[PDB]
């Protein structure tokens, strides 16, 4: 907290830079030497950086991302809370601000100078706050000082009327009564960067490394990893991620999204059964994710009963999914190919006549419609039950037990509603 | 009782069954793809 | 004063869809509806340096050391099956309308003198150049890029189509009709009126256009190739990936626009090229060299200037190409 | 906000380049302002014609498809891009990555008004049908179904039933109808009760931690998954406010001289793919518009979906 | 100053396709289309060690030690059937034209020499050296790569395709025409004169060339092999739908099989008309830039500075520019 | 025996791999790329 402390530190770090230079400069004439040391290690360092303030700026929602010949104005805005419960973005940032940088890659000096924790805090806030030790260490005099603290703080002040320009995007919003609000979003560095660091120490990070490979060694390790699949890579810089932010340097582009995929973004295509042994292993026809979702369904084996009542929902909920891609797969192949009447023998397991909707009445006219709509087969569904008893274990004490009478009643429940979805064929 | 059984002149594996009583032909290897599987899959079912 | 706006956008009228190709005969082309699609499939290129030597690695020594290590890819590459000779492209076209109002504009008094001049010009002549080679280019397959060059018949089957079903069905020989002639024909001048209405009017105009060409049993097809930067790390990857959207190669939907937007004969350059794509400082990707640059006053953005602020109508084929531009679609904008 | 009086379905529609980049934070399937804006914008162009009001938007999405490709070596993906015209040197221009997809959605979108009484059903079903022919969804072109099998037509069907037996009957036909797609629902209240248990597993917890935990397949010691309720996905549900709300003439290069500005923020909730007939009521799963000017806070969701 | 364009890109002229291998028994080569196809399948392979030691595996027990633990692969291998002693391998070919007009280029100075430069090669001489050495290529199967090496007759039979039906049909000895000679013959200068109306832009020609090897019973045929990135898999071979096949630049590259004119001996006999012509087989490049024999040299000698080369060094230019490529610098 | 190598006229890089005894394809770019890679990774294998 004393000015002298503040100053020795000042000019150690131009001193700093100084040999930095002459160290990368490699020079043996030309007497660069000596501008170096009336340029880059007096306290005219600090006037030509309180000059170069005004090319950078301390931001948090810049325009670069969006097409980079966008000359707008760029924020350093934190947004009020939500009121709304759930939704959240970039007001969570309290204490963990990273504090984007644009502006030249020329000027980064006044920003490596700003951004040191000399006494505890940061030179900017401690610059802001007016105290005895600021305005005191880079001064002799009381004006000069004033004029490089109304240097040293517009680097976090916008530049110029706010402007977004004809790149950015710029989205009306419908309000309630009428008339509209233009919306100009931006693209938010900060939250940006702090979801970069967190999956960065969550894919590549030493204590997630760590219990991947207590996982590969089958140990007990005290915490758990993530994996998060489906990233996909967008990067922003083409050539030179340099010119776009100062935080677009520690993630070289790279936006890493997440992904926001429906279910149904692997395409998987059509397989009706034809022969006999096609009825046989077609009759069922199932997909990775129904036996990925089973392999659930069998690891419900154990149960405490305070557990179990939550075990029991997620149960109930997982044969309402089950039930769902049953009826699922019913309906994309019931409509997608006319396979199901594609070519006849004597194994088909017709009794479905679930797979092959319009397949017997937009052809046969009287011949299987009339057969379907007063027979009304929805028979599927016991033979579906059957196909699922399979799920829980053969194990005498869980028939012994009332977990088969829970599981019985549940699985009836749901079977009870595919019936109701699967007798409304002929509407 | 043992979950993999190394058949060691003929470099095949065996991993026990629980259906029927017996050990059923898992893949091919010696000791070190015993060890593996051990390591991975745990002994003793 | 009647400055220009800030922000000028308009969309893109004459919206095609992906191209997707199709494989079978020749003269069982009207069958053509369950014609199995052409797929992109895998295979092996190794070859030897075929490229200039940049005069430090002409030691015959290091030249000879060097093709001994020959460069080995996995190209995609798309062939027609061994007993099909005819490629089937099929993309659908919406002519939207409504060409000359931007979708985004500052200075409403800009946007009345522009919607004036547009006025001024389709009041004056209306899209009858411009839909004129539209037509052309929908009539000559030019959307075939590469699959047209060694064909041995091109044929060009458009149909108009109405709530559900066909309203009118055109026929072309896209052979007879040459790359670089706007020429006139009664089927060429009545899809030409279509695409006027359609351009003229509220409502979208959507055609189907399907293309049929004689290559050869078996030969190579070329579907559009995708751009991907970052191809992979230390690593094995592919160096030509082709489009194909759902097992099924096909041309990208910019790529059938940059066909049909191939209109602009009126380039000062001398027509060594013939028709280029209708672009404001108007841009060749294959030749690398931009015309109508604005070091003379003929790219758009002088000429749209001079039409709209200053009252100076250009000759009318430059105004042609400036409505062409509006057609085009663009983001416009000064800071 | 109201009830809608009938529910119009537009069928499977197809989207050929969508903007995949739904936000900064997310990708894959366009974000539901889209849709919002989109029916919004169906409001703006024929909705002051058959004086009908449409309004929310049930999202179905039968099939998806980005464009993108995952490079050798990578668990991640990239997206295939496109070649932009060079400058007027000849130079590569500076390639921004835009993500495309290719979509194939159908929209439950609310309507209630007068027309209802003025016109037919089908009449002004085929109204908003031929209007949307000539529309785009989220920056792709609506592909109009020509020269297929059969168009897929449109079917309005009255909200208000006869019976709760008639209105269950004519829901579960329409939900026959939009069956092989999975509609997508806002779940905020899963996330802030998430939030709710994760701030008592360890304090001073965010939502956006919330949410990434939602996201992220994490693995648990004795190992084992964490098992989800259903398809949890991140969606940018609206905008927050970054700047006060400046006048039509007062911000520089703007859309309009008529309309205020204020710069803004994504707000990144959570949604739930979800099949459509678990939700036992079509009047729900309708996305809205929510603004409330004064604070900020111009966000989308599903509300009255439990 | 007329330097050279930026971008140069030729498309490929003469285009084949995948060549379809299938089997069956000669004397039954007239009724060969509905012969079934050769299918790759698998087979398991032992090896012992074969390779040269580097003075350090020397030691004798580390050499037993390493026998006694041989690598086992997976080998694609395609063989004809039991019954079958006839490989019939079928291929469409395009000559397409136009072969001096680049598909690409910035400088029109520089077009406009190199298409006058062009145009008065072939005014002085047309398409006719070249097509007779391609009609070569065709008769004599090269593009049988290893499945003619040690066949008891090879037969090629080449059909023009009009509109839908075989124009004219030729039908060759391919063992009577060898690999290295082209000399002259009625049917071989009227296949030639096809190709080089094909190659001059006046007509659209379209072969279908069928070769069928004789080579015996339940012997082993090669189709183009793929590249991999104890099941091993160290042999993947290429085929189209279960059906073996050569890869199209594979019949491009015997077909362009016709350079006889570079500066080393005539011994080793026709190679592939590259630039720095190089067969990698040998692993020596004869036309070396440190001779003024390449094709850039050639190319940049002709059309910049006028230095026409000689006649048989300007066909091989010629035959450059009908193979593609990319020429110009960056 | 260099590790990359530069296909000039079509903009790709190759990769020297010692497996099987050839280039493969690395990357698309022309000189500037190649040579950040010889900085990055060092020439001569």
């Amino acid at each position: 907290p004393t000015w002298q402390e503040l100053r020795q530190f000042i000019e150690s770090f131009i001193q700093e830079r100084l040999q930095g230079k002459l160290d990368k400069l490699q020079p043996d004439e030309d007497d660069k030497r000596q501008t170096l040391l009336a340029t880059h290690r007096r306290e005219a360092w600090l006037a030509d950086a309180a000059r170069r303030v005004g090319q950078l700026q301390l931001v948090t929602h810049t325009l670069k991302p969006i097409h980079p010949d966008a000359r707008g104005s760029n924020l350093h805005s934190l947004p009020q809370a939500p009121g709304q419960p759930g939704l959240a973005g970039s007001h969570e940032l309290g204490d963990r601000l990273v504090s984007d940088v644009v502006g030249n890659a020329a000027a980064l000096d006044v920003f490596k100078f700003l951004s040191l924790q000399y006494q505890g805090k940061n030179l900017l806030n401690w610059l802001t706050e007016d105290s005895a030790e600021a305005l005191q260490a880079l001064s002799d005099n009381a004006e000069q000082a004033r004029e490089w603290r109304q240097a040293f703080i517009g680097i976090t002040t916008v530049k110029g009327a706010p402007a977004s320009h004809s790149l950015a995007k710029q989205l009306y919003f419908p309000l309630p009564g009428s008339g509209y609000h233009l919306l100009a979003p931006l693209f938010p560095t900060s939250l940006v960067h702090h979801v970069h660091a967190l999956l960065r120490e969550a894919r590549f990070g030493d204590a997630a490394k760590a219990a991947r490979e207590a996982r590969s060694r089958q140990e007990s390790w005290p915490h758990g990893f993530s994996e998060y699949p489906n990233l996909a890579i967008q990067k922003f810089g083409g050539t030179k991620p340099q010119n776009i932010s100062q935080l677009n340097n520690e993630r070289r582009g790279e936006n890493w999204l997440l992904p926001s995929l429906p279910p149904n973004w692997q395409r998987q295509n059509v397989n009706a059964p034809m022969r006999h042994s096609s009825v046989f292993e077609h009759d069922f026809g199932r997909t990775p994710e129904v036996s990925r979702l089973t392999r659930t369904l069998q690891r419900f084996l154990a149960k405490t009963v305070h557990n179990n009542l939550a075990i029991r929902q997620r149960r109930a909920q997982l044969v309402a999914q089950i039930c769902d891609e049953a009826l699922q797969y019913a309906a994309r192949l019931r409509e997608l190919e006319p396979g199901w009447s594609a070519t006849p023998g004597c194994q088909l397991h017709d009794a479905e006549q679930l797979w092959l909707d319009p397949l017997r009445a937009q052809t046969d006219e009287t011949f299987l419609q009339r057969r379907l709509r007063g027979d009304w087969p929805a028979e599927v569904g016991n033979r579906f039950a059957n196909w699922l008893n399979r799920a829980v274990s053969s194990d005498s004490q869980i028939l012994g037990s009332p977990e088969a009478a829970q599981w019985s009643q549940e699985l009836s429940k749901e079977l009870t509603m595919f019936k109701e979805i699967l007798e409304d064929e002929r509407d | 009782i043992e979950k993999f059984r190394c058949s060691h002149g003929y470099n095949e594996i065996y991993k026990y069954s629980p259906d029927h009583e017996a050990y059923l032909f898992y893949c091919k290897g010696g000791q070190g793809q015993l060890n593996k599987l051990i390591a991975e899959n745990g002994r003793f079912m | 004063i009647l400055s220009t706006a800030s922000v000028l956008a308009f969309e893109r009228k004459l919206d095609p869809s992906d191209a997707l190709m199709s494989a079978g005969a020749w003269a069982q082309r009207d069958a053509s509806q369950e014609w199995p699609a052409v797929t992109v499939r895998e295979k092996s290129v190794r070859g030897t340096i075929s490229n200039r030597l940049k005069t430090k690695d002409r030691d015959p020594a290091k030249l000879d050391a060097s093709i001994q290590s020959p460069n080995l890819q996995t190209v995609d590459v798309a062939n027609l099956p061994s007993d099909a000779d005819t490629l089937k492209v099929r993309f659908t076209l919406r002519v939207l309308g409504g060409a000359g109002t931007p979708s985004a504009c500052n200075d409403a008094a800009y946007r009345d003198k522009l919607l004036q001049t547009v006025a001024t010009y389709v009041n004056d002549q209306g899209f009858a150049e411009l839909a004129r080679r539209y037509a052309h280019n929908l009539a000559n397959a030019r959307f075939l890029w590469r699959n047209r060059v060694g064909a041995e018949a091109v044929e060009v089957r458009i149909n108009h189509i109405r709530q559900g079903e066909v309203a009118r069905a055109w026929r072309f020989d896209a052979l007879a009709i040459g790359l670089r002639d706007f020429k006139a024909d009664a089927e060429l001048d009545a899809l030409a009126e279509l695409i006027a209405s359609g351009l003229s009017g509220s409502g979208h105009v959507l055609l189907e256009v399907v293309a049929f060409a004689r290559i050869g049993d078996g030969q190579e097809v070329f579907p559009s190739q995708e751009l991907i930067l970052d191809k992979g790390d230390k690593k094995g990857q592919k160096s030509k990936t082709l489009y194909s959207v759902r097992d099924a190669a096909a041309i990208h939907s910019q790529k059938i626009g940059n066909a049909l937007r191939t209109i602009d004969t009126w380039y000062p350059d001398e027509d060594g090229l013939g028709p280029i794509a209708v672009e404001p400082y108007g841009s060749v990707t294959s030749q690398g060299k931009a015309y109508r640059q604005p070091k003379q006053k003929l790219d758009f953005y002088t000429l749209l200037d001079n039409w709209v602020l200053r009252d100076e109508a250009p000759a009318v084929e430059q105004q042609h190409y400036v409505i062409a531009n509006l057609i085009r679609g663009g983001v416009f904008g000064e800071a | 906000v109201t009830d809608p009086e009938a529910l119009l379905l537009l069928p499977r529609l197809s989207i050929q380049n969508a903007n995949a980049i739904s936000s900064p934070l997310t990708w894959g399937f366009p974000s539901p302002g889209a849709f919002t804006g989109f029916v919004h914008a169906l409001q703006r162009r024929v909705g002051i014609s058959l004086d009908i009001e449409l309004d929310g938007v049930g999202i179905v999405c039968h099939r998806f498809e980005a464009q993108i490709s995952q490079p050798a070596g990578k668990r991640t993906k990239v997206f295939n891009l496109t070649r932009n015209p060079l400058n007027r040197d000849g130079s590569t221009a500076a390639i921004v990555e835009e993500g495309r997809a290719h979509l194939e959605v159908s929209l439950l979108l609310g309507v209630h008004g007068d027309g209802l009484d003025d016109h037919p059903a089908q009449e002004i079903a085929r109204q908003v049908q031929e209007q949307a022919g000539a529309m785009r969804l989220a920056g792709g072109s609506i592909l109009p179904w020509c020269n297929e099998r059969f168009p897929a037509p449109n079917a309005e069907l009255l909200m208000l039933g006869g019976s709760d037996e008639q209105r269950r009957k004519n829901q579960r036909r329409l939900t026959r109808r939009l069956l092989p797609g999975f509609a997508l629902v806002s779940r905020e209240a899963l996330l802030q009760q998430h939030l709710e248990t994760l701030r008592t597993t360890l304090p001073e917890a965010t939502t956006l931690d919330a949410l990434l935990d939602l996201c992220r397949i994490n693995f648990e010691p004795p190992w084992q998954v964490r098992d989800k309720p259903g398809w949890l996905v991140p969606i940018p549900a609206g905008y927050n406010a970054l700047s006060p709300l400046y006048l039509p003439g007062e911000v520089r290069n703007a859309r309009d001289r008529e309309t205020p500005l204020r710069f803004v923020e994504n707000l990144f909730g959570l949604g739930e793919w979800l099949s459509p007939h678990r939700v036992a009521a079509l009047s729900d799963l309708l996305w809205y518009h929510h603004a409330e000017p004064d604070k900020g806070l111009y966000r989308w969701s599903t509300p009255r979906f439990v």
